[PDB]
C-alpha cells in the first residue's frame, strides 16, 4: 500500500499544519509572567515637593484685587444678614451670580441683582447658580449649585483667574511665598541643606513651590539605611494670618512625592500636612516593570504620542498626566485661541483675558464639564513602562511641647530677623519627617515566555515525531 | 527479523515514554494557573460611599426613652466612685456575673480600668431598650437627610440628599450612601485628583451627644462597592470633626476561579446558608449569616446589631432572661470548629478592595472664621439657632489619585483546546509507538 | 553527475537529525520561577504591639551629670542666641568633629539653630547614657499603672500579661506584649474593634528633658512575633487627645530557597553573626555587620543596637574619636564599600504590615465634664486646658484573610530536550533507511 501511504503522508502533514497555527497563536499571544522582589536596597531618595493652598502673600497683593475684596464683603452682607460707593460692577458684570427658584414649576422666576424682608431663599427649592453668556443674553447656560457655601468660592476662583492672567509672570513671583520665609530649617541627617539647594516652580494656582532634589540641578542623594533619624527632616513656617482669605480655606501645607526626574503634579498626587504636628511619613517604592511595547501597550520614551508636550520648558521626562493636561489646553486653543491660566502657556500665545476675549467664561467651562472631550485624551495618549507609585504611611503627633514653647519659639524669633516684618505664629509651623520604611521594594517584573524552544522547537520535534512515524512504517517495509 | 523485534521495539518503548511525557504535562497544565497583572485606563466606577455618624439618636429626643437608665448609671457612679437583672459587683476589679437560669455555670467578667468598664455596661442596655422601639419610630428620632449633609459636590454637579438613600443601622442611626440607587446609572469619575472627587461637608451637633455610649466624636466612612453590604459594624475610618480628612484610594481587583480550582461560589449555590443581608457573596457576610441561623434555633431570638431574619424578632432581657448567657455560649464555640461555619462555608473568588491613604489639615483657617462659619450657619436652614462652632464641621474628600485600575486575573495555560496542541501531538506520537510493539511481537 | 546527485541526496534527509539537537541545546542555553496568589483563611493570630514613649526617661544616676549639659546649653544660648564639655559649638552655626592627631575635621554644620541644638544634645546625652551599670534594676518602677490606663484585647484585661521591657536610649520607655510564645498568646477571633486591641495611653505633656524630647505624642508600632522591636523602622506617632483606629492589612511573602533564587530559609549559612536573640531578617545582617565594623575600626560599641558581652559601649572620655569613627563609616556604608548588602542574602519569610489610619477626637464637650472627673479619681491625672494628654489606640484587622505572595516552582517545559532526545534517536536511524532505499 505505497499509494495509500502517500495519502496518509499529507494527512500527517495536515495535523502538523493544524498545530502550526497553535505555534503562531502562542507568539501572537505575547504572554508574560509576573515576579516579586521585596527587600531593602540602595534607592535614591524621592523628590519632595512643597506647596501651599495659599498661593500668595496677602500683605503684598492687596493693591491687585482691592476692588474684588470690597465686592466680596457686599455679597456676604445681603446673604447673611441685610450702600456701596465704589463697588466696580464691571468685575461683577463679567460673570453675574444668578438665582434660580423652583417653587413654581409652571413659571420659574429669577432675581439676579445681588448688590426678614431681604432674606434670599432659605427654603429647599432655591438653587443659587451662575450664568455664562457669550455675547448673547439668550444663550446663557447655568452652572447649577445647590449649596451657596463653596459656590461663592468657585465663583471666586474664576474671578481671580481673570485677574492673575493679565498680571505678568515674572512680577507675580515676588509677591508669592519666598524660599527664606516659607521654609527655614532643613535637615537631612548627615549633610546640611539650605534654601539654595531648593529650586522653584511657579505653579500658577498654588504660587511658588519648592522641590528637594532633581537630576537637573545636581545628582540624586541616596539613602541606604531604614530610619526615622535618617531621611529628610523639615521645619516649615507658614503665615496662617497671611493667607488669601477667600481663595484658600484649608490651612494645611502641601507635601508631595513623585519620581526623581519628573514634573511634580500637584493636584494629581498630593497629601496634606498638618500645622503644629510632626507629619511622620514612611515611604514605599511601588514600581511596575512593563515588558516592552509588543507585549503590552506602552511608551517608554514618549515619542509615540502625536500630541506635543508643553512641559519641555522645565526639561522633565515623560509621564502619564502630562498628556491629559497638555491636550486639554490644546483642545481649548482649537476652540478658542487664548490660553488658560492654570495650565502652562505655549510659546508665542497669550493668557486669556476679558479685555481681549470675553468668551473665556463659557468656552472653558463647557469643555471642563464635558465627558466626551476628556474621554478623547484618555484613548489618544498611551501609558508608560516605568510606572512608579509611592505608597506612604502618614502619622502625626503634636510637635511643640509645653516646655519648649517658651524655648523653641525664641530661636525662630531671630533667624527671620528682617527690618520690615517677622512671622511669629505660635500655631503656624509644620514639623516634617520623611524616611524609608523596612521593605521599600514592591516590584512587578515581567519575564518573556516567548522563547524559541516552547514556541517553535517544541512543535518542531513533535511534528518530527510524526514524521519519523511515517519512516517507522517505511523501516519495517525495508526490514 | 530477530533483531527487528527489538530495534522497532526500542522505538516503540521510547514512543510510550514520549506519549507519557506528553500526557504528564497535559493534566498538569490543566490545573496550572498564571497570575496576570495589568492596569489600564477607563471610566472608573465610583464606589458606594456610605457616611455613618458615630453619634446615635438625639440625646434631647431620647430622654423619655432612657430616663430610667441614666438615673441608674449616675447612682452607680456615686456608690463606686427595665429591670436590675445584672448589677455590677466588686472583685480593685469591676466586673459582672453573667449567670444563666441555672447558676451551675455563671460566666464571669474581669476588667481593670473604670473608664472603660462603665461604657460596656451602658452598651448592654442600649441594645435592648431600642430593640422594643419599632422601626418606624427609629427614623424620626435619628438623623434626617438634611442634618448630616451640607455640601454635596461631585465633578461639578451639585448633588443633594435626594441622591442619598435611607440605610438605617442599629449602631449608628441613619447612614446615607452616595452612588447607590435602584434603576440609576452608576456615577463614574473621569479625572483623577481631589478637585473632582466626592467633596462632602458634614455636621454633628456638639451639645447633643450621648455621654455614656461613645466618648469620641466624628462620623465614619466606608468605601465599598454597590452590590456588597457596607459592613459598618466593625470596619471604620473615623473623621475628625474640627477639620478636614482627605482620603485617597485605589481600585485593586481580585479574580479567581471556583469550580475546577480553589473553592468559591458566586450566589451561595454550594451551601444552604440563607443570605440575610441580601447582598453579594463574601466571606464576611457568610460568617454572620450562619451565626444568626444557629442563634434563633438555640437562643430563640436575634441579635440587635445584626439585621432581622424573617424568623423571629430581636432579643430582650425583660422578655428573655437567659439569652445573654446563650449569646456568650456561641462565641466560646465560634472560635473553635463546633459551629462548622469555617468548614461548611467557602470563600469568594471575585471581590474588590480599596487601599485608603488619608491626609489631614485644618479646614477652618484663622482668616476664614469670619466668613466660612456664618454661611454654613445660613446654609443649614433647619437648625438656625446660633453661630456654628468650627469644631463641628467635618469636611471629607474621597477621590482616585492617578486613575489606575490594578487588576489581577487568573487564566490557565490550557484555556482552549488549540493551546493543548503540544499535548495533542504527544498523544499521536505515543500512539504511533503503540503500533510498533504489537508489530514486532508477531514478527 | 549521477553519483554527485546520489551522494549529496543522503545529506538532505539527515540534516534535521542534529538541527533539532543543536537549536534546542542553544535554546535552553536556568531555574524558572512562578507566582501564585492564595488567600489563606487562618485564625488571625494577633501580632505583637510595641508601645513606646516620646520622652527619654532620665536616670537618677545620670541626674548629677545631666544638669551639667543644661548649664552649657543655657550658657551657649545666652551668648549666641540671647536666651567643661570637650566639643563646643561655634559659628551659620556648626559643630567641630575631629580625630586623634588629625588637622582635617568634619564641620557638622546646620542651617538653623533648632536642629543644631537638637543634634548637639543628641551627641552628648546619647554618649553619656552609655555609662550606666548594665545590671538588673533593684527598684522596679512599674509605669504600666501610669502610662497605660487600659489594655483591652477581645473584651478582657491584661493583668496576667507577660510583658517585655527595654528602655530605648533615644525614645525612652518601651513595652512589648507578645514577645513570648506560650499558650496564652493573643489571637483575633473576629475582625472587630470590640474584638480587637483597645489601648489608652498617657502621652506625657511635661517632658523630662526639653532638649531631646521635642515631641509630646506616643508611638504605636506593630511587628512580628519572633522579630525584634526595631523601632527605628517607624510606627504611628499619634496626637494626644484623639482616638486612632489603626487598621492592618497583612501582606506576607513566601519564596524559594537557594535551589531557584537568591534566598535563605534560615540564617545559618550567612557569614554575618546573629547578634540579635531574635530570628533571621534583613535588619539582622545590615545592623549587625555595621555593629561589628565599629569593632574592627575602633574600640567602641554602638548604643542604639545591642552589644556583645566581650566589649563595653563607647564613651568620649574613653575614646575621644568616637564621633569621627561613626561619621566616617556612615558615609562609607552608603557607597556599598563594606559589601554588607551583598554578603547577607534576603530572608524567605518576609511578613510586612500595611498600615492605614483613621482619626477622631477622643473627648467630647460632655466627656470633659465627666471623664476627667472619672480619670482623676482613678490614676491621679490632672486636667490641662491647653491640650489633652491622653490618647486612645485601637488596633484592628480589616478582614479575615490576608494576601499571601507565595512563590512556587515551575511544573515538574524543560523536558522538551528529552522529548527532542528520542526524536533525534529516531532521526538518524530513519535517515539510514532513506539512503538504503535506493540500493
Amino acid at each position: 500500500x505505497x499509494x495509500x501511504x502517500x495519502x496518509x503522508x499529507x494527512x500527517x502533514x495536515x495535523x502538523x499544519x493544524x498545530x502550526x497555527x497553535x505555534x503562531x497563536x502562542t507568539y501572537l499571544s505575547w504572554e508574560v509572567s509576573v515576579s516579586l522582589s521585596v527587600g531593602f536596597k540602595t534607592m535614591d531618595f524621592p523628590a519632595v515637593t512643597i506647596c501651599n493652598a495659599s498661593p500668595f502673600k496677602y500683605s503684598k497683593i492687596k493693591h491687585l484685587l482691592k476692588d474684588l475684596d470690597e465686592l466680596m464683603e457686599a455679597v456676604l452682607e445681603r446673604i447673611l444678614a441685610p450702600a456701596t460707593r465704589n463697588l466696580n460692577f464691571s468685575i461683577w458684570n463679567h460673570t453675574p451670580l444668578v438665582l434660580i427658584d423652583e417653587r413654581n414649576p409652571h413659571h420659574p422666576m429669577v432675581l439676579d441683582l445681588f448688590g426678614a424682608s431681604e432674606k434670599i431663599c432659605n427654603a429647599h427649592g432655591c438653587k443659587m447658580a451662575m450664568r455664562l453668556c457669550s455675547l448673547n443674553r439668550t444663550q446663557c447656560t447655568f452652572r447649577n449649585f445647590t449649596s451657596a457655601t463653596q459656590a461663592l468660592t468657585e465663583w471666586y476662583i474664576l474671578q481671580a483667574t481673570n485677574i492673575f492672567a493679565q498680571v505678568p509672570q515674572q512680577e507675580l513671583v515676588e509677591m508669592s511665598y519666598p524660599g527664606e520665609q516659607m521654609i527655614l530649617a532643613c535637615l537631612f541627617g548627615a549633610e546640611p541643606c539650605n534654601y539654595r539647594n531648593f529650586t522653584s516652580i511657579f505653579y500658577p494656582h498654588y504660587g511658588n513651590c519648592y522641590i528637594f532634589n532633581w537630576g537637573m540641578t545636581e545628582k540624586a542623594l541616596p539613602s541606604a539605611n531604614p530610619g526615622t533619624e535618617f531621611g529628610l527632616k523639615l521645619i516649615l513656617d507658614i503665615g496662617q494670618e497671611d493667607y488669601v482669605p477667600f481663595l484658600a480655606s484649608t490651612a494645611g501645607v502641601r507635601l508631595m512625592l513623585h519620581e526623581q526626574r519628573s514634573y511634580p503634579f500637584i493636584r494629581d498626587e498630593g497629601i496634606y500636612a498638618m500645622s503644629g504636628t510632626e507629619t511622620s511619613i514612611g515611604v514605599l517604592v511601588d514600581k511596575l516593570q512593563r515588558m516592552g511595547e509588543p507585549y503590552s501597550p506602552c511608551t517608554v520614551n514618549g515619542s509615540e504620542v502625536p500630541v506635543q508636550n508643553f512641559y519641555s520648558d522645565y526639561n522633565t521626562t515623560y509621564s502619564i498626566q502630562a498628556c491629559l493636561r497638555s491636550c486639554f489646553q490644546d483642545h481649548m486653543i482649537r476652540n478658542c485661541n487664548c490660553g488658560h491660566y492654570l495650565y502652562p502657556l505655549p510659546r508665542g500665545e497669550k493668557y486669556c483675558n476679558n479685555r481681549d476675549f470675553p468668551d473665556w467664561a463659557h468656552c472653558y467651562s463647557d469643555l471642563q464639564m464635558s465627558v466626551a472631550q476628556r474621554e478623547t485624551c484618555i484613548g489618544m495618549c498611551k501609558e508608560s513602562c516605568n510606572d512608579t507609585q509611592y505608597k506612604m504611611t502618614i502619622s502625626m503627633a503634636d510637635w511643640p511641647s509645653e516646655a519648649s514653647e517658651d524655648w523653641i519659639f525664641h530661636v525662630l524669633s531671630q533667624e527671620r530677623d528682617q527690618s520690615t516684618n517677622i512671622t511669629l505664629s505660635r500655631k503656624g509651623i509644620v514639623k516634617l519627617n520623611i524616611y524609608f520604611q523596612e521593605f521599600n521594594y514592591r516590584t512587578i517584573e515581567e519575564s518573556a515566555a516567548n522563547n524559541i524552544x516552547x514556541x517553535x522547537x517544541x512543535x518542531x520535534x513533535x511534528x518530527x515525531x510524526x514524521x519519523x512515524x511515517x519512516x517507522x512504517x517505511x523501516x519495517x517495509x525495508x526490514x | 527479523x530477530x533483531x527487528x523485534x527489538x530495534x522497532x521495539x526500542x522505538x516503540x518503548x521510547x514512543x510510550x515514554x514520549x506519549x507519557x511525557x506528553x500526557x504528564x504535562x497535559x493534566x498538569x497544565x490543566f490545573y496550572t494557573v498564571s497570575v496576570s497583572i495589568k492596569v489600564h485606563f477607563r471610566k472608573l466606577d465610583f464606589p458606594a460611599v456610605t457616611i455613618c455618624n458615630i453619634n446615635p439618636y438625639k440625646y434631647s429626643t431620647v430622654r423619655h426613652l432612657l430616663a430610667d437608665l441614666e438615673q441608674e448609671t449616675r447612682e452607680a457612679l456615686k456608690s463606686l466612685y427595665f429591670s436590675h437583672r445584672i448589677p455590677l459587683l466588686i472583685f480593685q476589679v469591676v466586673g459582672f456575673q453573667l449567670c444563666s437560669n441555672d447558676t451551675s455555670d455563671c460566666a464571669t467578667y474581669t476588667f481593670s480600668s473604670g473608664i472603660n468598664a462603665i461604657q460596656e455596661w451602658y452598651k448592654l442596655h442600649y441594645m435592648n431598650i431600642m430593640a422594643q422601639v419599632p422601626l418606624e419610630k427609629k427614623i424620626n428620632m435619628s438623623y434626617s437627610a438634611e442634618e448630616l449633609l451640607v455640601t454635596c459636590f461631585f465633578d461639578g454637579v451639585s448633588c443633594d440628599a435626594r441622591n442619598f438613600t435611607l440605610f438605617h443601622h442599629p449602631m449608628h442611626g441613619n447612614c446615607y450612601t452616595f452612588n447607590n440607587r435602584e434603576n440609576e446609572t452608576i456615577l463614574s469619575t473621569s479625572m483623577g485628583g481631589s478637585e473632582y472627587g466626592l467633596q462632602v461637608i458634614l455636621y454633628i451637633n456638639e451639645e447633643e451627644y450621648n455621654p455614656f455610649l461613645v466618648s469620641s466624636t466624628g462620623a465614619k466612612v466606608i468605601i465599598h462597592r454597590q452590590d456588597e453590604y457596607p459592613f459598618v459594624e466593625d470596619v471604620g475610618t473615623e473623621i475628625e470633626t474640627a477639620m478636614v480628612t482627605s482620603i485617597g484610594m485605589h481600585l485593586t481587583e481580585s479574580f479567581k476561579l471556583s469550580e475546577p480550582y480553589s473553592q468559591c461560589t458566586e450566589d451561595g449555590s454550594d451551601v444552604p446558608i440563607r443570605n440575610i443581608y441580601n447582598a453579594a457573596y463574601s466571606l464576611q457576610i457568610c460568617l454572620h449569616s450562619c451565626f444568626q441561623t444557629k442563634m434563633v434555633e438555640k437562643c430563640g431570638c436575634a441579635q440587635y446589631s445584626q439585621p432581622l431574619p424573617p424568623a423571629a424578632n430581636y432579643c430582650n432581657y425583660q422578655q428573655h432572661p437567659n439569652w445573654m448567657y446563650c449569646y456568650y455560649q456561641l462565641h466560646r464555640a465560634f472560635v473553635q470548629e463546633e459551629l462548622g461555619c469555617q468548614s461548611v462555608c467557602k470563600e469568594a473568588c471575585s471581590f474588590k478592595e480599596w487601599t485608603l491613604t488619608t491626609s489631614l489639615a485644618q479646614w477652618p483657617s484663622v482668616v476664614s472664621e469670619k466668613w466660612l462659619l456664618p454661611v454654613l450657619t445660613w446654609d443649614q436652614g433647619r437648625q438656625v439657632n446660633k453661630k456654628l462652632n468650627k469644631t463641628d464641621l467635618a469636611k471629607l474628600l474621597i477621590f482616585y489619585k492617578d486613575l489606575n485600575q490594578r487588576s489581577i486575573m487568573e487564566s490557565p495555560a490550557n484555556s482552549i483546546x488549540x493551546x493543548x496542541x503540544x499535548x495533542x501531538x504527544x498523544x499521536x506520537x505515543x500512539x504511533x509507538x503503540x503500533x510498533x510493539x504489537x508489530x514486532x511481537x508477531x514478527x | 553527475x549521477x553519483x554527485x546527485x546520489x551522494x549529496x541526496x543522503x545529506x538532505x534527509x539527515x540534516x534535521x537529525x542534529x538541527x533539532x539537537x543543536x537549536x534546542x541545546x542553544x535554546x535552553x542555553x536556568s531555574y524558572p520561577v512562578s507566582l501564585n496568589i492564595n488567600l489563606n483563611s487562618d485564625k488571625l493570630v494577633f501580632p505583637a504591639v510595641t508601645i513606646c514613649t516620646l520622652n527619654p526617661y532620665r536616670y537618677p544616676e545620670i541626674k548629677e551629670e545631666l544638669e551639667e549639659l543644661d548649664r552649657i546649653t543655657e550658657q551657649t544660648l545666652f551668648d549666641l542666641y540671647k536666651y567643661t564639655l570637650p566639643h563646643p559649638l561655634q559659628a551659620k552655626i556648626g559643630f567641630q568633629l575631629c580625630n586623634q592627631n588629625k588637622s582635617d575635621c568634619f564641620y557638622q554644620t546646620y542651617s538653623s539653630g533648632v536642629d543644631a541644638v537638637a543634634e548637639w544634645y543628641a551627641f552628648h546625652y546619647i554618649n553619656i547614657l552609655s555609662r550606666l551599670p548594665e545590671t538588673l534594676p533593684s527598684l522596679e518602677e512599674d509605669t504600666l499603672g501610669n502610662f497605660i490606663f487600659a489594655c483591652r484585647f477581645n473584651q478582657v484585661s491584661c493583668n496576667q500579661a507577660n510583658y517585655s521591657h527595654f528602655h530605648h536610649p533615644m525614645y525612652g520607655n518601651c513595652y512589648t506584649f507578645n514577645d513570648k510564645n506560650n499558650s496564652n498568646l493573643w489571637m483575633s477571633s473576629m475582625p472587630g474593634i470590640n474584638n480587637g486591641l483597645s489601648l489608652m495611653l498617657r502621652a506625657e505633656q511635661n517632658d523630662f528633658i526639653p532638649l531631646l524630647s521635642t515631641v509630646t505624642g506616643a508611638r504605636v508600632m506593630v511587628h512580628g512575633q519572633d522579630e525584634p522591636a526595631f523601632m527605628d523602622d517607624g510606627g504611628f506617632n499619634l496626637r494626644p487627645g484623639v482616638e486612632t483606629s489603626i487598621s492592618m492589612r497583612k501582606e506576607t511573602l513566601d519564596r524559594l530557597g537557594g535551589d531557584y533564587g537568591d534566598c535563605t530559609k534560615n540564617g545559618s549559612d550567612v557569614p554575618v553573626e546573629n547578634l540579635y536573640p531574635s530570628k533571621y531578617t534583613q535588619q539582622v545582617c545590615i545592623h549587625s555587620c555595621f555593629q561589628e565594623s565599629m569593632i574592627k575600626e575602633c574600640g567602641c560599641a554602638y548604643i542604639f543596637y545591642p552589644r556583645p558581652q566581650n566589649v563595653e559601649y563607647c564613651d568620649y572620655r574613653k575614646h575621644s574619636s568616637w564621633g569621627y569613627c561613626y561619621y566616617k563609616l556612615q558615609v562609607d556604608f552608603s557607597s556599598d564599600h563594606l559589601g554588607c548588602f551583598t554578603k547577607c542574602r534576603k530572608p524567605c519569610s518576609v511578613t510586612s504590615y500595611q498600615l492605614s489610619a483613621g482619626y477622631s477626637r477622643w473627648p467630647s464637650v460632655t466627656s470633659q465634664e465627666w471623664v476627667f472627673q472619672m480619670l482623676s479619681r482613678q490614676n491621679n491625672y490632672t486636667v490641662n486646658n491647653k491640650r489633652n494628654g491622653v490618647a486612645k489606640v485601637n488596633i484592628f484587622f480589616k478582614e479575615l484573610n490576608y494576601k499571601t505572595n507565595s512563590e512556587s516552582p515551575s511544573v515538574t517545559x524543560x523536558x522538551x530536550x528529552x522529548x527532542x532526545x528520542x526524536x533525534x534517536x529516531x532521526x538518524x536511524x530513519x535517515x539510514x533507511x532513506x539512503x538504503x532505499x535506493x540500493x
